RNA sequence: GCCGUCGCUGGCAGUCGGCAGAGCGAGAAAGAGAGUGGCGCGGACGCUACGCCGCGACGAGUAGGAGGGCCGCUGCGGUGAGCCUUGAAGCCUAGGGCGCGGGCCCGGGUGGAGCCGCCGCAGGUGCAGAUCUUGGUGGUAGUAGCAAAUAUUCAAACGAGAACUUUGAAGGCCGAAGUGGAGAAGGGUUCCAUGUGAACAGCAGUUGAACAUGGGUCAGUCGGUCCUGAGAGAUGGGCGAG
RNA sequence: UGGAAUGCGAGUGCCUAGUGGGCCACUUUUGGUAAGCAGAACUGGCGCUGCGGGAUGAACCGAACGCCGGGUUAAGGCGCC
RNA sequence: ACGGACCAAGGAGUCUAACACGUGCGCGAGUCGGGGGCUACGAAAGCCGCCGUGGCGCAAUGAAGGUGAAGGCCGGCGGCGCGCCGCCGGCCGAGGUGGGAUCCCGAGGCCUUCCAGUCCGCCGAGGGCGCACCACCGGCCCGUCUCGCCCGCCGCGCCGG
RNA sequence: CGCGACCUCAGAUCAGACGUGGCGACCCGCUGAAUUUAAGCAUAUUAGUCAGCGGAGGAAAAGAAACUAACCAGGAUUCCCUCAGUAACGGCGAGUGAACAGGGAAGAGCCCAGCGCCGAAUCCCCGCCCCGCGGCGGGGCGCGGGAAAUGUGGCGUACGGAAGACCCACUCCCCGGCGCCGGGGGGCCCAAGUCCUUCUGAUCGAGGCCCAGCCCGUGGACGGUGUGAGGCCGGUAGCGGCCCCCGGCGCGCCGGGCCCGGGUCUUCCCGGAGUCGGGUUGCUUGGGAAUGCAGCCCAAAGCGGGUGGUAAACUCCAUCUAAGGCUAAAUACCGGCACGAGACCGAUAGUCAACAAGUACCGUAAGGGAAAGUUGAAAAGAACUUUGAAGAGAGAGUUCAAGAGGGCGUGAAACCGUUAAGAGGUAAACGGGUGGGGUCCGCGCAGUCCGCCCGGAGGAUUCAACCCGGCGGCGCGGUCCGGCCGUGCCGGCGGGGCGGAUCUCCCGCUCCCGUCGGCGGGGGACCGCCCCCCGGCCGGCGACCGGCCGCCGCCGGGCGCAUU
RNA sequence: CGACUCUUAGCGGUGGAUCACUCGGCUCGUGCGUCGAUGAAGAACGCAGCUAGCUGCGAGAAUUAAUGUGAAUUGCAGGACACAUUGAUCAUCGACACUUCGAACGCACUUGCGGCCCCGGGUUCCUCCCGGGGCUACGCCUGUCUGAGCGUCGCU
């Protein structure tokens, strides 16, 4: 259960300020967990998806073992758009199918000077909670 | 309840007779589709529901002591019975002792995979288990008001001192801690019916005595109560209906059917 | 219209009562802000007594109640003069001091006298500068084991 | 014969079994009573006692009363190791049935995500009417009607398309107190150009004051601006709870 | 010998809705020429009540009602309907 | 006689306070914490008795000042003239009659070949204690009236009983 | 005439300030109805309420008695329970209707004028110095200006206070920084399955995951994610972490203040006027020969005044000390900001308003005021071919599905079209009774099985009876051993705890001289109950048993060779 | 046979009930409990590349500065952005800015008339004219300044 009397279990709220968070909230919203070969590298679970990262769709019609590059995050959707996730129209021309980033692993990240921030940041802080409970 | 002002934030008065239009008030003029068409009562569209629900209903009850207590006795009377529990529902087919004691250690668990091994070893895990096979979602507008998910009840866990057993339990699905200073009712006899599972700490089977306390020795925790009394001893009228005493003083049974 | 056999009661509902309806939702909300603040208060106070000042021993008027024995409201300078405290110092040591009160009895005025007693024997007292002890002031043996009481200080008992 | 109510304040814990002996319907208040002396291991059903069984008599009903509903609606606490994307709710159904009924259960279809049985708890809980409320739809009915102010005709053009648009030629009306040419109040883009043909212009439109695109109102001398008219209205003062 | 006959279990207590416009008939009956009129008395009906008969029918004759099979009646009937 | 073309959805004895009776439950001459205080669901539940104040019940009656709910027999003393009156010391003790579920005694009897013969049961003439309740008659408390005679003492009196 | 004061009064775009209007749920001051009730109605009631006006605050108002009482007395205000549906008012009808006491929440007091004392010992303003500087202050100078003797500051206020003397007691108290010492807001992050097979358009579904009972769990609230997810994601739990800001509580140091108290005597002093009060009038109140308030007239006193719930006179007592001011907490809040929740409604409901709603629209205005949610997982929103001018079609394609095609979930009823079947001159419809035809159903069409026995042909690793081991039932094992309990009963050179309106060495403090009596406090004795050890019986173990013994049943393992 | 009419069923239309959803209400509770001449609330009019309404904002006009965040906004264009000689987007928000009416303040409310002071063009102080900035409402307090009185005086 949840004891803090200030966060709500309310149903409609959180699914009100699901749909009305601003997009600095929505990108965290927008996180994707790590491949098994990142996380036993970094001790990281999950990370908020940027757009130059290599991932793989697990969940949907397009899962499978091709890795693509995430062309755009189009954050007011919820949705990303992928290198070869894509359809055709009637007429011929070709679209891409939006993926959301919960069905979705990453396989390589795109290090910044930022993301690095991000990697130690979870680090630190697991195993400062590694120390809390061992 | 619902607002007091609701159906009565317009100004209508009825035309009256004459008009060939059913008397009812009716909204004032304007050039708009509620123009003329039936404000308040509750027969119209829009109007005030008949006898709008206030907020000064009588919402709470209040018990004479004596009788939550002759109920907390009847709901622990009740729990050392292995068919008024296996009758509630519960899986105890294998419990070895239905007033389940245990040592006191067990209030010094702090981690849940503890009181899981404890679950198994006394073979109370059939009733989470049978938790986990109860959990469904709701049916009716109770999803959409915070009620979303259901699930059965599961054993009740009586402790003294809280060393961090509520902590330990309190994430296993069913499992309900309680207080002996504090036994509520509304826990140990969930739905209004008697015979729930019940597991207890010694330290708190210990207590029983001083709280409520045997017929002739006074309840020493509470001011004045001594345990209820019994409007009948022998409760085996069937060891009574067969018995020389009564048997001998009884006529022949005329059971031929004319 | 009335029944075949029944009370005349008059009932007091010909004004509008409806608007002047005071329900007791927030009994429960507003019992835990009186016992938020006042450990707030006792918490404030650090070891003086958390019922607050002493109050004296008080009978009643009203024959119907001039027998029981009370907690009136402060200690008549009299008393005060008898005990041997001046009233402008007796308010900062606990002691409830109104003016308002006569003393007509002696066998309530000695009570009280020997209820001042009574508290200014039981009263540990913190010298004013830390650092420094004073005259008429506990010694640091008492005020290491000076704690806060509780409930009434000097309950009234029939 | 069957259903039900009432009455008998009826009967049944006796299913008393190889630790056995199987009964209490019979006209006549009360013991199939004790002691004291002269092989084969066998025997239906029952009994949720709030249950089961047996007997008789009875059965209308407005206003009204009471009871019983395993009649129904929605939520709450429990409980069905409940049902469900191998298809829930809902709705349709010349299909099979149950119950005196309220109602209910199956089959087939449609549908696509939730739903129900029981014990209790709660209520904004069951509609044929109220010249009821809101919404939808019929017969009337392809009916009434599309009739105030004299009047239209021919050829050509554009166009898929012409009684109704445009040109021209006829014939006519208004007949300078006009169906003319300009303004005040009011309207506010109705003005002008091009295109469109969905809706509208009570037939039709190739047209419009419709729609969609764009344009357009130029001042020392024309008005406002200024002055006072009837009157409105501060300060001073007075009144006034304000 | 429970002091006539026949029949039948009685007594008592609270709480209580609806009603407080009535009408008809046999007999008696007041006002009125009388009235499907106005007004009383006794009993029975309609209202609150179907069913067979009176062709039809609130009130007349028979007879009062759970759902059914056979038989027999009442009051009325038996040329045809 | 009035409302009604058709179909869908909505639509009318509700809640609070008071009172009365009936009913279930707990405790019971008591009863209740409702206000207050102490210790996610929980605004719940538990607890307080030197928190039972207070409410209702346990006493009525009178406008009030006020008063406020069986008695009898026994001796011994004073008084009136054998009873009564008052006065001290005894014992008995909370009415009675009628009906009255129920219970109790029981004359006699309830079979097996025949008499005596005990225990267990059951029936029963008749006789009883009598629940609740009902009728009636007494008694007791307060108000009120009538007729009376006495006792009390810190204040003797427009006193008290 | 002039000059200079003071008083009274004007003028400034004079230097520097202040008010105004809005909101209004709650609060303060006034104004103030009528619907309705009385079965009419006029007093009353509705009601000091609706409307109206003025003024505020986060609370307001009230508030330290010109009080309650009649006691063995209480002691500011506000609030709750109770007093109490009471006392009282009232066409004594309808109806209306407090207070005191008591139990609680909170708890806090004070300050002037006056009377006196002090060399006005006091205050505001401008100019300059240094600092502080985003709540305009601290310190120094100015023969700088004003206010004020028609009265500023200190002491002091009804609880008495002031002054002289006698005595004793006695150095923090406050503000301002400088500087350091460990609650709130904000930002960021912290466990574990997308593990194997299998349903689907898509899984969050179904099964499995040994003996670490798949992994985590102080985290199995919730939301999202192509149904339904503790382990995919955000989150949740945590006296979990990291980083920013605010504040408090703290300690030193500086520069300032402030030069201070109590006790006994002695001498002194002490109060609020057109106010109280009385008359009279109007309203209001439960307040009744006037509860309160207000207008007009009269108009005070000071051992006085007011109150003591029946008008008046007399006399006693109780009780405060009006006519000046301030004061947090407990208390209220349908407005505002930010939150959490719900046995509430679920798009004709719930706010009028789930939506570009106080919008569209109406009215000249004041005002009135709606209807209107849903394609799909994703627009993948039908390319292209084809007729027609186009709308519209016919193909084709997307989708799990267009039987979801831009007002598109499901798509009922009334109403209508067409197809099928029947029918038809007393409008239609209806109940009872049959017959005819249809529609499907029975998955009808050779018709039930079951027990026993008799015979007829076959097949077992098979019956009875014995032996071993286990298990269970029963036992008046008359009365076997040992336990356990008793809403059992008695005992005892026994321990203990609760209670008592049964009694009685030290100590607090008290009157009378450390002697001597009353009372505030724990022992101790005693009584009852309970508990625990002791022995006795009694009786239960059928709400509560263990071993050996006996009988019985069952299973398994042997032995049985088969007329079973 | 055929038409028309009625009934039942099949499908198809009008209509949108029912069910299932819910970024909405209602009610309860909690914390705070703050407007304005330093121009409030409200109103008007403007501002987007393509913009009507809603919303945001005010000629710096769908927002400026700063800080946190750390790569988008998106309907299409276009445009930034080594992501570190440097920061897209959001949120926070303390710096600056914030049109006209409005308590609304020069007089009036048409948008009309002013007066004073200081700047820039005009001039070359020549007032003219134009542009820019600052002032000029009512009551009221303390002081300043100038005054009135056959008000009360004193001295000349
Ligand atoms: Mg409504
Ligand atoms: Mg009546
Ligand atoms: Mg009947
Ligand atoms: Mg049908
Ligand atoms: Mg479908
Ligand atoms: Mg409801
Ligand atoms: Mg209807
Ligand atoms: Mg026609
Ligand atoms: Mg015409
Ligand atoms: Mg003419
Ligand atoms: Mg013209
Ligand atoms: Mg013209
Ligand atoms: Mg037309
Ligand atoms: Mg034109
Ligand atoms: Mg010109
Ligand atoms: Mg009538
Ligand atoms: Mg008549
Ligand atoms: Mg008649
Ligand atoms: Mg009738
Ligand atoms: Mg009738
Ligand atoms: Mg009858
Ligand atoms: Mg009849
Ligand atoms: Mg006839
Ligand atoms: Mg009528
Ligand atoms: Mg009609
Ligand atoms: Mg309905
Ligand atoms: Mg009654
Ligand atoms: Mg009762
Ligand atoms: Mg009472
Ligand atoms: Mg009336
Ligand atoms: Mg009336
Ligand atoms: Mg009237
Ligand atoms: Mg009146
Ligand atoms: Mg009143
Ligand atoms: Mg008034
Ligand atoms: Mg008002
Ligand atoms: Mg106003
Ligand atoms: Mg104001
Ligand atoms: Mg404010
Ligand atoms: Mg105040
Ligand atoms: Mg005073
Ligand atoms: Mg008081
Ligand atoms: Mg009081
Ligand atoms: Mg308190
Ligand atoms: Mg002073
Ligand atoms: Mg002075
Ligand atoms: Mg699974
Ligand atoms: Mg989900
Ligand atoms: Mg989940
Ligand atoms: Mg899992
Ligand atoms: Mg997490
Ligand atoms: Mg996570
Ligand atoms: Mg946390
Ligand atoms: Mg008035
Ligand atoms: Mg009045
Ligand atoms: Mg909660
Ligand atoms: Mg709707
Ligand atoms: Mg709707
Ligand atoms: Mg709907
Ligand atoms: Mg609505
Ligand atoms: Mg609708
Ligand atoms: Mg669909
Ligand atoms: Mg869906
Ligand atoms: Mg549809
Ligand atoms: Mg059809
Ligand atoms: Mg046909
Ligand atoms: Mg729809
Ligand atoms: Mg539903
Ligand atoms: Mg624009
Ligand atoms: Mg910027
Ligand atoms: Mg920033
Ligand atoms: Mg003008």
């Amino acid at each position: 259960m949840k004891f803090n009397p200030f966060v709500t279990s309310d149903r409609s709220k959180n699914r009100k300020r699901h749909f009305n968070a601003p997009s600095h909230i929505r990108r965290k919203i927008m996180s994707s967990p790590l491949s098994k070969e990142l996380r036993q590298k970094y001790n990281v679970r999950s990370m908020p998806i940027r757009k130059d990262d290599e991932v793989q769709v697990v969940r949907g019609h397009y899962k499978g073992q091709q890795i693509g590059k995430v062309v755009q995050v189009y954050r007011k959707k919820y949705v990303i758009y992928i290198e070869r996730v894509q359809r055709e129209k009637a007429n011929g021309t070709t679209v891409h199918v939006g993926i959301h980033p919960s069905k979705v692993v990453i396989t390589r990240l795109k290090l910044d000077k930022d993301r690095k921030k991000i990697l130690e940041r979870k680090a630190k802080s697991r195993q400062v909670g590694k120390e809390k409970g061992k | 309840a619902v607002s007091e002002l609701a159906g009565h934030q317009t100004s209508a008065e009825s035309w009256g007779t004459g008009r060939a239009v059913a008397r009812i008030p009716r909204v004032r003029g304007g050039g708009t589709h509620r123009s003329g068409q039936g404000a308040f009562g509750n027969m119209c569209r829009g109007g005030r529901m008949f006898a709008p629900t206030k907020t000064w209903r009588r919402w709470h009850r209040r018990v004479n002591t004596t009788q939550k207590r002759y109920a907390i006795c009847s709901a622990l009377a009740a729990s050392a019975l292995p068919a008024l529990v296996m009758s509630k529902g519960h899986r105890i087919e294998e419990v070895p002792e239905l007033p389940l004691v245990v040592e006191d250690k067990v209030e010094g668990y702090k981690k849940t995979k503890e009181a899981v091994l404890l679950l198994k070893k006394l073979k109370a895990w059939n009733d989470i288990k049978k938790v986990y096979a109860s959990q469904r979602m709701r049916a009716g507008k109770g999803k959409m008001r915070n009620r979303r998910r259901i699930q059965r009840r599961g054993p009740c866990v009586i402790y003294n001192e809280d060393n961090g057993i509520v902590k330990a339990f309190r994430n296993i699905p069913g499992i309900t801690l309680l207080n002996v200073t504090k036994l509520n009712i509304l826990k140990l006899a969930p739905g209004g019916h008697v015979g729930r599972f019940c597991i207890w700490t010694e330290s708190a089977f210990r207590k029983l005595d001083d709280l409520y306390g045997t017929w002739r020795k006074a309840a020493s925790l509470k001011s004045n109560y001594n345990l209820p009394m019994h409007k009948m001893l022998n409760t085996d009228l069937s060891r009574i209906l067969k018995s020389p005493e009564i048997q001998r003083a009884l006529r022949a049974p005329r059971k031929k059917i004319h | 219209a009335p029944s075949r056999n029944g009370m005349i009661l008059k009932p007091h509902f010909h004004k509008d009562w409806q608007r002047r309806v005071a329900t007791w939702f927030n009994q429960p909300a507003r019992k835990i802000r009186r016992r938020k603040a006042r450990q707030a208060r006792a918490r404030r106070i650090a070891p003086r007594p958390a019922a607050g000042p002493i109050r004296p021993i008080v009978r009643c008027p009203t024959v119907r109640y001039h027998t029981k024995v009370r907690a009136g409201r402060g200690f008549s300078l009299e008393e005060l003069r008898v005990a041997g405290i001046h009233k402008k110092v007796a308010r900062t040591i606990g002691i409830s001091v109104d003016p308002r009160r006569r003393n007509k009895s002696t066998e309530s005025l000695q009570a009280n006298v020997q209820r001042l007693k009574e508290y200014r024997s039981k009263l540990v007292l913190f010298p004013r500068k830390p650092s420094a002890p004073k005259k008429g002031d506990s010694s640091a043996e008492e005020l290491k084991l000076a704690t806060q009481l509780t409930g009434p200080v000097m309950p009234i008992r029939n």
